[PDB]
């Protein structure tokens, strides 16, 4: 019964400062040592930091000293992650784990730190006329990563698919989601595809209609 | 399926040869026959020692 | 400052077998060992510390052995929502030391299939935009290797069109590889015949969906 | 002299997920068992023998257990080519006895579907040798429990409609119905409106097709 | 390398005596209980004999013990089967065995005692308004079919034939086409019956 809810997606350019949240609840806050973890894209995952909120005793990697500050606060559990600026090759997903043997992990939550701007998704519809039933919604390009796809409100979970999105020229990306339903089913229930980028805040619901 | 086995050896004479394969056969029909089958073989006695 | 070595990297089991996977160390560490796994898109989770003991809430298939170096993990009967990427992880000096590994990955194996295949031509508001494009998709087959080419006014066009293929579902361990054509709305006005070829060993012959131009 | 009971009667699954079926024991028949998969339309084969030991040629995925006491068998993670009828038999003192069981059956589990609905009067043909027929067609449906009536002027009719089912498409996992209506030509000029009415789980109201002689 | 091919199918009428061969191969013939197994249609199993075929010692089943004629020849591998009479309600279908675990099994055989006889069977068509055909009274079975000799594969169903009570087999073959193709494309169905070899081509249209 303990669950460890991160924040939300975040972008930016080289130079800033970035803070992000590990907001604990259900146990006894001050008595585990929190620590967090590193996974850049394909390769594993590596160890950074640790602490323990009790006396704000922390340590660190052997290469990792003074780039990041860990911190802590007693007032809502949240264990902070400070950092100092810049570090534009830290494009990865950061996890906050909880026990020194880790084990109730949390969400991810992306950094991106690039040189481009975050430009809104743009969604596109598919209109099913074959006799055999299958539809889903485009996403054109947009950047930057992540994205997230739901059915009728996440009213419909088999046969669902998302594929992986790829760079294809100019530095965007492009999404595609694909369901299959019965046949007879076509013209009798009404279809929405929500999107929802988290960086550029863009929430749009293209429904589709028989052709 | 079956696998085989090669019990049997020397007798006395040709009709002892063939009481002992007809004794073997009789002791395949009981019990198994999916899973070993143990057909026999036979040689008869020579004076020589050496030869035999 | 201890490194770690996992191996093998692409086992493959039917999905009845088992597993043997192997985490060796690079000193006596007497017992500090966890065993970590991770489906794709999702956060990993415990299942071994201790390299014997075993976590709550997971299932008997599961066990560990080993001290000094040499740790195994024995996966028994290997289900179908298996196919997650493995981790192996020590824990001596702590906190100072916490150095992972590199891990392996099952890949369940599947008897050959057949996929179908579906298109869908531009929705109009593409085209009133200008930008053009046309996607053929499959569904559910086996294995991944697969050929697929396009065929604008009967031609074979390359340069402009890209394919993705996701992971083994989790419930028949079947890929659904997807591909688009992008064009402009001229260069897809000049032409009228539009076709997906695919090329597989599951159907008999390279089944075709050509579209017509007749809006 | 034993009675072998075979339960459940009928089981359901998704594709991946596992199964687990009983052979009743009327009595302690020692250590010797059978376990027999067949499809429609084809001579069944031999999966376990001696209720513990694999026939050689059979995928890993197949296991049993017992111990002359209502001895079981898991089929682990089910795919697309297995799901046909089992069957148990034991052999104790042989040969004298020989007894078979009733065997469960499998069949693949998917969301619900609604019937498409067709209606084929007398194409003059038939109706020339004094006889007519009246065919109600049930198409891609699920599940397979469900309703068909015959209304001859708004009157139900029983006894002289015929039902027949097909089996289990490996693809979507539907099924297909046919019912004919067959009477004299006495009976069919006596008679305008008939009516062919459906109801199933799948629709929302019991929906009914319905034709006029001579129209 | 095993192989059980038994003889093919046929029917009879009611009160004669029938034969059935079940031929083997590829291992030595007098070394395992080869049996009988029957199966009545849409039901279980039941066992009917056996016979070691080295000495001809049978051990019949007390289901239909002094009812049947059990007997293997030892020459050419061909354990028979022989019917004395009184097989008259005893549709179904046979198989035979190996070795007492039923390792390996044959192939379709199937008995069918009625009073009546071969009758070709008649076609009539289906076609669909605001599409297939029937076939009715095709007798021994079975009967096949192919939509405009085979033309179109999906969309198809052919629904298992059933009997009347006149003794007569009924089929229907129907497919799915899109609305657009009605006035468009040829609409034939072609069934072939070898039980008495009529081979019959019906063109349905709409009305």
């Amino acid at each position: 019964q303990v669950q460890l809810v991160q924040s939300g997606a975040e972008a930016k350019k080289p130079g800033e400062s970035l803070k992000i949240s590990c907001k604990a609840s259900g146990y006894s806050f001050t008595t585990f040592w929190i620590g967090w973890v590193r996974q850049m894209p394909g390769s594993g995952l590596e160890w950074i930091g640790i602490i323990y909120p009790g006396d704000s005793d922390t340590r660190y990697s052997p290469s990792f000293q003074g780039h990041v500050t860990i911190s802590a606060d007693r007032s809502t559990s949240t264990a902070y992650l400070q950092w100092s600026s810049l570090k534009a090759s830290d494009t990865a997903m950061y996890y906050c784990a909880r026990s020194a043997v880790f084990d109730y992990w949390g969400q991810g939550t992306l950094v991106t730190v690039s040189s481009a701007s975050t430009k809104g998704p743009s969604v596109f519809p598919l209109a099913p006329s074959s006799g055999t039933a299958a539809l889903g919604c485009l996403v054109k390009d947009y950047f930057p990563e992540p994205v997230t796809v739901s059915w009728n409100s996440g009213a419909l979970t088999s046969g669902v698919h998302t594929f992986p999105a790829v760079l294809q020229s100019s530095g965007l990306y492009s999404l595609s989601s694909v369901v299959t339903v019965p046949s007879s089913s076509l013209g009798t229930q009404t279809y929405i595809c929500n999107v929802n980028h988290k960086p550029s805040n863009t929430k749009v619901d293209k429904k589709v209609e028989p052709k | 399926d079956p696998k085989i086995v090669n019990i049997g050896a020397v007798l006395s004479t040709r009709k002892h040869e063939q009481m002992f394969r007809e004794a073997v056969n009789q002791a395949n029909k009981r019990h198994a026959s999916w899973k070993i089958q143990l057909n026999a073989t036979s040689v008869t006695h020579k004076p020589n020692a050496i030869q035999m | 400052e201890i490194v770690m070595t996992q191996s093998p990297a692409t086992l493959s089991v039917s999905p009845g077998g088992r597993a043997t996977l192997s985490c060796r160390a690079s000193q006596s560490v007497s017992s500090n060992l966890a065993w970590y796994q991770q489906k794709p898109g999702q956060a990993p989770r415990l299942l071994i510390y201790g390299a014997s003991t075993r976590a709550t809430g997971i299932p008997v298939r599961f066990s560990g052995s080993g001290s000094g170096t040499e740790f195994t993990l024995t996966i028994s009967s290997l289900q179908s929502e298996d196919f997650a990427v493995y981790y192996c992880q020590q824990y001596n000096n702590w906190p100072t030391s916490w150095t992972f590994g590199q891990g392996t990955k099952v890949e369940i194996k599947r008897t050959v299939a057949a996929p179908s295949v579906f298109i869908f031509p531009p929705s109009d508001e593409q085209l009133k935009s200008g930008t053009a494009s046309v996607v053929c998709l499959l569904n559910n087959f086996y294995p991944r290797e697969a050929k697929v080419q396009w065929k604008v006014d009967n031609a074979l066009q390359s340069g402009n069109s890209q394919e993705s293929v996701t992971e083994q579902d989790s419930k028949d361990s079947t890929y659904s590889l997807s591909s688009t054509l992008t064009l402009s709305k001229a260069d897809y006005e000049k032409h009228k015949v539009y076709a997906c070829e695919v090329t597989h060993q599951g159907l008999s012959s390279p089944v075709t969906k050509s579209f017509n131009r007749g809006e």
